[PDB]
């Protein structure tokens, strides 16, 4: 890897064929700065606090997935037409923060060592699923060029009230169930 | 005032391809 | 077994090292996980990585304005955005919460803090622990917060103060817990 201070990526640019799907953010020393929706066209932050250190013209996030559009196409016929890989994801669940019963904190789920980009990421609280309280971050890079995901699921510690993180990606045999307990 | 990004260059196309 | 998948990623990279002593611009073509051509603006022009991206890199070679926008963007983007954004995101800062729970071992939980900097120590009494403390990895959160952990095997006498001590840039002293 380049030894340096500090590394930003302007932008990590995504575009796979299926779907088609794609996804523009820029990335500072490993963190997601801002992305862009690129279904409304428009520059968003999941963490809006970053919204201070400049906008985005979304435009030239739509331009490069023109662009990369026609590139696939043409490197896809250059290598044979060479399907991705499915590589095998690990999963890590673990809190965010000290856990005392009744105070308010938050479940991290990291899917790591992504590929395809391609996911299922869902929470399960005493075997059923879980909806309100969760986001979850972007496809964000690696230098091996697979992906990490981390999905979060807001909660409130209690007795015999456990969790399982749900995994689903074409490199598992079988949905991936990763269980934490307070 | 607002961040830049990198720009795609447009690939050279125009090649064969062979079927798998 | 399951659907095909074919994917592009392009990644404009900026490195930076002594504030902006030296700015590099490393722009990467890839194919599925195989980067096959590349930008490094501490060389000039595009290379082939793999076989594959010898055709852009001649091509985009013989174009002058490809070569120049590229160039450019050096300055356009990474320097840009170092004005832009990186200096503040540098000057951000948010504090560690430092929390000791025994397992004999005891667990220094050192939560929630931004930048990455920081240094854990323990101390039994007026001595600081070298033997005996491990450190898990820096954990990364994702929401630009980290968190790590600092175990002390202990041998504890009652009377016995253990201190765990946690230096970070956004103190101006370190912070202190301690377990007796
Ligand atoms: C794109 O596809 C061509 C064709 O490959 C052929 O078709 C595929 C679907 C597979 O079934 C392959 O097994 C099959 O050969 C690839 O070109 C081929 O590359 C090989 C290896 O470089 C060549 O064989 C070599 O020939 C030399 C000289 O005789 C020997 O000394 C070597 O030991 C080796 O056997 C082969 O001739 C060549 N065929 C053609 C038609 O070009 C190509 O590599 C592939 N590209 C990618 C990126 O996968
Ligand atoms: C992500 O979730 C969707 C939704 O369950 C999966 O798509 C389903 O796939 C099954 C099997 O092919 C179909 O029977 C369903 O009808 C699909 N649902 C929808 C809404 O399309 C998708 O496969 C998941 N991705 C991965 C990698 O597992
Ligand atoms: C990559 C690079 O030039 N790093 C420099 C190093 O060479 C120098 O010794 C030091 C002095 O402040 O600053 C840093």
């Amino acid at each position: 890897d380049i030894v340096a201070d500090h590394v930003a990526s302007c932008g990590v640019n995504l575009y796979q064929f299926y779907g088609p799907s794609g996804q523009y953010t820029h990335e500072f020393d490993g963190d997601e700065q801002f992305y862009v929706d690129l279904e409304r066209k428009e520059t968003a932050w999941r963490w809006p606090e970053f919204s201070k250190f400049g906008g985005f013209d979304p435009q030239g996030a739509l331009r490069n997935m023109a662009v990369a559009k026609h590139n696939l196409n043409i490197m896809i016929k250059r290598y044979n037409s060479t399907a991705a890989t499915n590589e095998v994801p690990e999963v890590t669940v673990f809190s965010k923060s000290p856990v005392t019963l009744g105070q308010p904190n938050t479940l991290i789920c990291l899917v790591d060592n992504i590929f395809p980009p391609v996911v299922n990421i869902t929470w399960l609280s005493n075997g059923q699923s879980v909806t309100e309280g969760v986001s979850e971050t972007s496809f964000l890079s690696k230098s091996d060029h697979s992906f990490f995901k981390i999905s979060y699921l807001t909660f409130l510690p209690s007795a015999d009230e456990i969790y399982d993180c749900k995994v689903e990606h074409w490199g598992l045999d079988q949905p991936l169930l990763k269980h934490w307990e307070p | 005032e607002r961040n830049a990004g990198s720009g795609i260059i447009i690939s050279d196309g125009g090649g064969g391809s062979l079927v798998p | 077994g399951s659907p095909e998948d074919f994917v592009f990623q392009f990644k404009g990279m900026c490195y930076f090292t002594n504030g902006t002593e030296r700015v590099r611009l490393v722009t990467r073509y890839i194919y599925n996980r195989e980067e096959y051509a590349r930008f490094d603006s501490d060389v000039g022009v595009y290379r082939a990585v793999t076989p594959q991206g010898r055709p852009d890199a001649e091509y985009w070679n013989s174009q002058k304005e490809v070569l120049e926008g590229t160039r450019a963007e050096l300055d356009t983007v990474c320097r840009h955005n170092y004005e832009v954004a990186f200096r503040g995101i540098l000057q951000r800062r948010v504090e560690p919460t430092v929390t000791i729970s025994p397992s004999n071992l005891l667990v220094c939980s050192v939560t929630d803090f931004y930048p990455g900097q920081i240094k854990v120590r323990w101390f039994r009494n007026d001595q600081e622990e070298t033997a005996g403390v491990v450190s898990t990895p820096l954990i990364r959160n994702g929401d630009w917060t980290f968190q790590i952990l600092v175990m002390l095997e202990m041998t504890p006498q009652r009377g016995d103060v253990y201190t765990c001590h946690v230096e970070h840039p956004s103190l101006q002293s370190p912070i202190t817990v301690e377990w007796r």
